[PDB]
């Protein structure tokens, strides 16, 4: 038995009515259940076989679907539902199997990011080091990427992405870029760029610095 | 109706995991009762990989059942589960939870586990400097996890704390705060990072 | 190759005290062990045969839910001596129990009440009438088995393991299932 779960990520406003879908290949009768799982917390029991409440659970939360297709919704979205959706399958019983999970998001009006450029510290080139950094903050979608030139050429190896969850406040996301060069190297070439593909711009927003100033 | 995970919290390749689920409100004689053992890798799924019955009986995944061992003491309110032969995939956070015979409706908080050969080491800390945006970076410490605040928590809105990323077995990230131009450098900035594992906590401040 | 011999119909025919090694006819190379343990809300009773097999060395597990009735299967085939021991409030309904019993105590309103109940926190308030059988070394050995389940509705319903079948029917109200075997469709 496959279970696929869709959408991956559902980008929601609070207060609408949203459904997740978890689709069988085959024919599991209603064997199937709901888990929460907010982020850093522990997996939830949300429904059971396919549209059984459980207690203490918030009445926003119903589903439904017998058969193949089964779904998951929520009558008004609060901020705390931003959260992954896994469904289980008890089909096959004792073996149990997961689904690859919904992302719950939660929409706001694109925004371009404020890309921001590092030199190497002091203290780095001290200890033979140099990693130069690069924010990209409060933007969304979180779809973005970074390419990075070093005096024109681009620069293949040695950068180290990392990209933060959902904002609580703003609903933005950010991405560090992270450069990392010997200090030999780094001490070899004038100027460093990163520019940043997006959906609010045709052309990447570029931040960059010279090392001679 | 609680349950709590224990277990190494660190293990190098090759080496056994054994986990031990303690729980309580609950008895694992009742018929139709359960106690499984689910992880999840960070930023992936689950994946449920063994439970252990009311009367003994035991099933896994079929894709570990030569790795998994799973085993309980009722008389102690306790199930174990050890993973022999232990690599880097096994880096996830084990979750153990119970079985009313077709789900799981109790959890635990978890354990998390990283597999690395790297042993405790302090972070290196660096300041970033160039409304403006300035930063710290965290390079080369092992385990996680650390804690970045500025001013020690009363700058807060404008700070984004980067997950950590690998770089040759060690973990580096970064924080960047982002604050109005008209108060710095005329007030201070400092980055306070605090590794738990390795007893540290370093000042940086930043002066342009 | 000599195997254990011996076969258990819910009592102790593969004891200590009872247990035959038994030689193989030539061409079999495997010992056999399969132990299937059913299991109702009121109690649990294996069947199990040990002998001569055929096919290849391996191990086989199931477990088996028939509307509430699970059923665990244990079967497992070597290459060596001997080496085949190597496995061991009500709510408002009542239904007649069989878990052990003979064909001969098991029969019409012969078998003892239980009560059911809501085991954990599933509804178990439906009959069940049927038996159990489990195959291995060119042996058969069955049990009837009646319960509470889950539900009210199946006429012959089945599920399947290596050599092991749970089959009956289930029926509502309390103390239905005094004898369904000629129920229809
Ligand atoms: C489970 O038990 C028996 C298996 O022996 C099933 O079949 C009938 O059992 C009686 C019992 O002595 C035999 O005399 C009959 O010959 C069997 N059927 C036939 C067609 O010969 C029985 O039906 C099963 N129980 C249920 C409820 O299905
Ligand atoms: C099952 O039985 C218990 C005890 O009677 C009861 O508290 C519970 O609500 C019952 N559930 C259903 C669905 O009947
Ligand atoms: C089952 O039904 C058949 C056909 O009506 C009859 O020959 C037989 O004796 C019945 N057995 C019982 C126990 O009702």
């Amino acid at each position: 038995i496959l279970m696929t779960q869709s959408p991956a990520i559902l980008s929601v406003s609070p207060g609408e009515g949203v459904s997740f879908s978890c689709w069988a290949n085959q024919n599991i009768g209603t064997s199937i259940h709901w888990y929460q799982q907010r982020t850093n917390g522990s997996p939830r029991l949300l429904i059971k076989y396919a549209s059984e409440s459980i207690s203490g659970i918030p009445s926003r939360f119903s589903g439904s679907g017998s058969g193949t297709d089964f779904t998951l919704s929520i009558n008004s979205v609060e901020s705390e539902d931003i959260a992954d959706y896994y469904c289980q399958q008890s089909n096959s019983w004792p073996i149990f199997t997961f689904g690859s999970g919904t992302k719950l998001e939660i929409k706001r009006a694109d925004a371009a990011p404020t890309v921001s450029i590092f030199p190497p510290s002091s203290e780095q080139l001290t200890s033979g080091g140099a990693s130069v950094v690069c924010f990209l903050n409060n933007f969304y979608p979180k779809d973005i990427n970074v390419k990075w030139k070093i005096d024109g050429s681009e620069r293949q190896n040695g950068v180290l992405n990392s990209w933060t969850d959902q904002d609580s406040k703003d609903s933005t996301y950010s991405m560090s870029s992270t450069l990392t060069l010997t200090k030999d190297e780094y001490e070899r070439h004038n100027s460093y760029t990163c520019e940043a593909t997006h959906k609010t711009s045709t052309s990447p927003i570029v931040k960059s610095f010279n090392r001679n100033e | 109706v609680t349950l709590k995970e224990s277990g190494p919290g660190i293990l190098q390749p090759s080496q056994t995991l054994s986990l031990t689920c303690s729980f309580s409100g609950f008895s694992l004689n009742s018929f139709g009762t359960g106690v499984g053992w689910i992880r999840q890798p960070s930023g992936k799924g689950l994946e449920w990989l063994a439970h252990i019955w009311w009367n003994d009986y035991k099933y896994y995944n079929a894709a570990l059942e030569s790795r998994l061992t799973i085993s309980k003491d009722t008389s102690n309110n306790q199930v174990f589960l050890k993973i022999a032969s232990v690599d880097t995939a096994d880096t996830a956070t084990y979750y153990c939870a119970r079985l009313r015979l077709r789900y799981f409706d109790y959890w635990g908080q978890g354990t998390t586990l990283t597999v690395s050969s790297a042993k405790t080491t302090p972070p290196s800390v660096y300041p970033l400097a160039p409304m403006v945006t300035l930063g710290c970076l965290v390079k080369g410490y092992f385990p996680e996890p650390v804690t970045v605040t500025w001013n020690s928590g009363s700058l807060s809105s404008g700070v984004h704390t980067f997950p950590a990323v690998l770089q040759s077995d060690l973990y580096t990230l970064s924080s960047s705060v982002t604050v109005p131009s008209s108060t710095w450098p005329s007030e201070t900035v400092t980055c306070n990072v605090a590794h738990p594992a390795s007893s540290t906590k370093v000042d940086k401040k930043i002066v342009p | 190759l000599e195997c254990y011999s011996c076969v258990q119909k819910a009592d102790d025919g593969c004891s200590p005290n009872k247990m035959k090694t038994v030689k193989c006819a030539p061409g079999v190379d495997v010992c056999t062990e399969a132990v299937g343990a059913v299991e109702t809300i009121h109690g649990q009773f294996s069947l199990a045969v040990r002998g001569c097999g055929s096919g290849l060395p391996g191990k086989n597990d199931r477990g088996l839910d028939l509307h509430g009735l699970l059923a665990f299967i244990q079967l497992q085939q070597c290459a060596q001596d001997r080496c085949n021991a190597k496995l061991n409030p009500p709510n408002g309904v009542e239904c007649y129990s069989c878990v052990g019993l003979s064909r001969e105590a098991c029969q019409g309103t012969s078998p003892p009440v239980v009560s059911c109940y809501n085991a954990s926190d599933h509804v178990y308030k439906g009959c069940f009438d049927g038996n159990v059988t489990l195959t291995a070394a060119n042996v058969t050995v069955s049990l009837p088995v009646r319960g509470c389940v889950q539900d009210e509705f199946c006429t012959r319903d089945g599920v399947t393991g290596p050599g092991f079948t749970l089959s009956g029917s289930c029926c509502q109200g309390s103390r239905c299932n005094s004898d369904l075997r000629n129920k229809t469709y």
